[PDB]
């Protein structure tokens, strides 16, 4: 039961260089070809190339110019270097055995961007007199302009696991990310129970505990 | 003498690139004028020499290697190249002296329905050496079990057939290729041009 | 590069029923060299069928293959929870390898009325230097539903971003969230803001809106 | 049905030119198949002439025919052509159009019904009928023979029936042989009992279509008048 | 040009019997050889390609064998629809050459060749030339010669012969010679004689007639 362990860089910048390394345990490194395979959204799976223990390489003409494969036999390791990375190389890379029919890796997500670490802006969407449908109103919070992923949102510190719908992160024009977390609760509680959206960004260790209140129309 | 450059170029049947046919030429008066001046040869390259001054040399032996391939795998027939044809089927050296010729043969090698007689080597555990043949049909082991000359899971057959139809594209069409390799040694020169 | 194309790009069935997926090549393939991969979220692809008809070890007897030449087909006798995933077709008869686009398999249920809600901005985001309004559709099947924005009875475009949730493990429903972002100047010169929705589960589109300074 | 249709027969004279055609129907006939021609002399073997690719209008001939004939094609209507400039008497033969299942399989999988080409110096002519009344030595155990002879006729063919098409008792119509005068000769004959001196009035019906000629001629046991 | 040689050329046989034919090349054609069938009047038909393969629409009694320089075609369960001519064609190299032909016959008892003589009529002389004829109705085998003697003297280059095909009932041939002459050369001599020679016949029979005598 061959086991493959991957590692390498994560976030990068344009025109930088990407380097990944997969190591093997449980069978003979020699006698087989070892391949790299990337998967992106919309472009499906794709085959990059394969390398042998003698250092012999098979490449894909699409990327023949940028890919460089290497192999260390003593350590049972192989490695990939992809140069001139643009924003189209964001994808999940796997290391596999010849004709991956048998064994694969676990995956390494690689993201390219021009921005750097940054914390989120948290703004609340409150239950107004319009957004109530059957004595059960929807509230929520909105994280905007953060980088990188992932930023995780909870409510009342795990004290709520019903009606919770957290959408994915939509990429904006500013190269940043944004998402919203909405929750439905009975209108018979919006004045009684506390409503908090605890947000945590790990790549920057930035944490927020913001409470939510209704959007009243103050009559001056 | 006018040695036989016709049994090589003008032949009804050709070989498969994994079993390319080699012919030795010796003690001849070689006319390279029909070739350098002919509207048939789409690809005519020459490495180590100039194609307009071929009748002015005198080599010891000549080798003519003939086969058939796809139309997009003709750039692989050159020194210092990479691909399925230049690593597993036919490999040229880097200090190459000779000439590569290639021309389309969709009228003779194609067939409505498909001509599945031309094959290529797809799988190999290593890379060929320059001017090396491999006609072995052993089974390709890509898994943890031995194949025992028996196909199955991760045990595959390495020789696979081209699919040649007349309605295909110019990149998936057949091309016949002849490689001429000149050999000049310390011995006399038996292949000289005409006068 | 042999181009493989899957059919259909998406599929919706219910347990018990039978499934039929197809792959089509650009040129005829070698003997029958055509594999079928399964992929679930987070995990890596798993091979089921090799040779276009052979069943790999450790695979249930319900996955079957068929076809040749340029047309291949995969069949699933009885769908099971573990069978809802993303499937891929692969050819290893030529070089380089080529996978197909994909073909998802989603659960099927009865239509549902999307619950529509709207949210106004907060003064924090306002003084921050931007504004964004939010429209939330909840608990609706099927996924295909259209939404648009109208500023003072005037269609918009290119200034709205929407996102969809994933099929719940309980009721097989979806959620949609559209955010219409803009500078506060465009929010102070345009008057109204209306979220318009059109779903198969409804008889006529529905618009929920609010005017400037309204609350 | 997949087939090849050829132009009808042809009669010609030396010097003149000629062009015959073959059209294919029942497949991708418009192109992508080699169409060729095969020759057969009267009572002899088969000789190959050449082939043509309609799409690219390529052509391949045989040495024995390179230069003499021309083989061309037309993909629009899917028709192949064989052409002569100056004819000779040797060009009298049957010609078949053939199709290759190409790609290393260079045998002939489809044949036409055949176009007959006659090259003569003479001109159309009507036949001359003569009798072949029984003989004296023909009294062979009662086996008496009678017949008719059609000589000096052209072009071929004629037809020789008997009793308006009612007698077939051992009756034969020998082949037409070519004399040196550019004409033809043949004979029909019937066997009967020698008791047929007065039992039957056999009449030979000779029919030649080109000259619109028809002759019904009776047979009578020749009586050498005694002096 | 690879030259093909067939053997035999005229091969008799009966119904239900087994028959074999051979083709031979001047070079080595690995397996590139086809066999065609041709009957009188009709066009040739394909039977076998690759020298050991059969065409769709053919019976099983036909089989092919060989490789290299010698090939054979065998027909086990012979039937009336098999008596025809057979050609071998090679398709290894240009130009493509056929064989020469191997006809089949329908053997029978050694028939008794009869003979008839028919003189001319004065109407032919009125036309300017006369013609005598001599028939060998219902003879077998095919080899049978007719000699013309003008006054017991050979006379060649003056007559013309014509022979039928195999009858469908008795499988016997029929031949006819015609001796044409001018109204002058017809007066050359008087005794016109026809002599039939045939292996099956133990004694060549002769039939002659003087000018104005019969």
């Amino acid at each position: 039961e061959v086991q493959l362990q991957q590692w390498g860089a994560g976030l990068l910048k344009p025109s930088e260089t990407l380097s990944l390394t997969c190591a093997v345990y449980g069978e003979s490194f020699s006698g087989y070809y070892w391949s790299w395979i990337r998967q992106s959204p919309g472009k499906g799976l794709e085959w990059i190339g394969q390398i042998n223990h003698s250092g012999n390489t098979n490449y894909n003409p699409s990327l023949k110019s940028r890919v460089t494969m290497s192999v260390d036999t003593s350590k049972n390791q192989f490695s990939l270097k992809l140069s001139s990375v643009t924003a189209a190389d964001t994808a999940v890379y796997y290391c596999a055995r010849e004709l991956g029919h048998d064994y694969w890796g676990q995956g390494t997500l690689v993201t390219v961007s021009s921005a750097s670490t940054k914390g989120p802006s948290v703004f609340p969407l409150a239950p107004s007199s319009k957004s109530t449908s059957g004595g059960t109103a929807a509230l929520g919070c909105l994280v905007k302009d953060y980088f990188p992923e992932p930023v995780t949102v909870s409510w009342n510190s795990g004290a709520l696991t019903s009606g919770v719908h957290t959408f994915p992160a939509v990429l904006q024009s500013s190269g940043l990310y944004s998402l919203s977390s909405v929750v439905t609760v009975p209108s018979s509680s919006l004045g009684t129970q506390t409503y908090i959206c605890n947000v945590n960004h790990k790549p920057s260790n930035t944490k927020v505990d913001k409470k939510v209140e209704p959007k009243s129309c103050d009559k001056t | 003498n006018l040695c036989p450059f016709g049994e090589v170029f003008n032949a009804t049947r050709f070989a498969s690139v994994y079993a390319w046919n080699r012919k030795r030429i010796s003690n001849c008066v070689a006319d390279y004028s029909v070739l350098y001046n002919s509207a048939s040869f789409s690809t005519f390259k020459c490495y180590g020499v100039s194609p307009t001054k071929l009748n002015d040399l005198c080599f010891t032996n000549v080798y003519a290697d003939s086969f058939v391939i796809r139309g997009d795998e003709v750039r692989q027939i050159a020194p210092g190249q990479t691909g399925k044809i230049a690593d597993y089927n036919y490999k040229l050296p880097d200090d190459f002296t000779g000439c590569v010729i290639a021309w389309n043969s969709n009228n003779l090698d194609s067939k409505v329905g498909g001509n599945y007689n031309y094959r290529y080597r797809l799988f190999r555990k290593s890379n060929l050496k320059p001017f090396e043949r491999d006609i072995s049909t052993e089974i390709y082991q890509a898994g943890s079990k031995p194949c025992n000359g028996v196909e199955g899971f991760n045990c595959y057959f390495p020789l696979q057939s081209y699919g040649f139809q007349p309605t295909n594209g110019v990149g998936y069409q057949p091309y016949r290729v002849v490689v001429l390799s000149f050999e000049l040694l310390h011995a006399p020169a038996t292949v000289c041009g005409p006068k | 590069e042999i181009v493989m194309t899957q059919s259909p790009g998406t599929l919706s069935l219910s347990p018990g029923e039978r499934a039929t997926l197809s792959c089509r090549a650009s040129q005829s393939i070698s003997s029958s060299y055509l594999a079928w991969f399964q992929q679930k979220p987070g995990q890596a692809p798993r091979l089921l069928i090799y040779g276009a008809s052979s069943r790999a070890p450790g695979i249930p007897d319900r996955f079957s293959g068929s076809g040749s030449g340029t047309d291949f087909t995969l069949t699933i006798s009885r769908l099971e929870p573990e069978d809802f995933a993303v499937y891929y077709c692969q050819q290893y008869g030529d070089s380089p390898l080529t996978f197909g686009g994909g073909t998802k398999v989603d659960i099927k249920r009865t239509v549902a009325a999307p619950s529509v809600f709207i949210f106004p901005p907060s003064d924090e985001q306002l003084k921050s230097g931007t504004a964004s309004v939010v429209c939330l559709l909840n608990n609706f099947y099927p996924r295909e539903a259209k939404v648009q924005w109208k500023v003072d009875n005037a269609l918009q475009s290119g200034n709205s971003q929407e996102s969809v949730t994933e099929q719940d493990s309980k009721d097989s429903t979806y959620s949609l969230s559209s955010t219409l972002t803009l500078s506060k100047a465009d929010y102070e010169k345009h008057k109204v803001y209306a979220c318009e929705v059109t779903h198969q589960g409804l008889s006529s589109p529905v618009t929920k809106s609010f005017n400037r300074g309204e609350c």
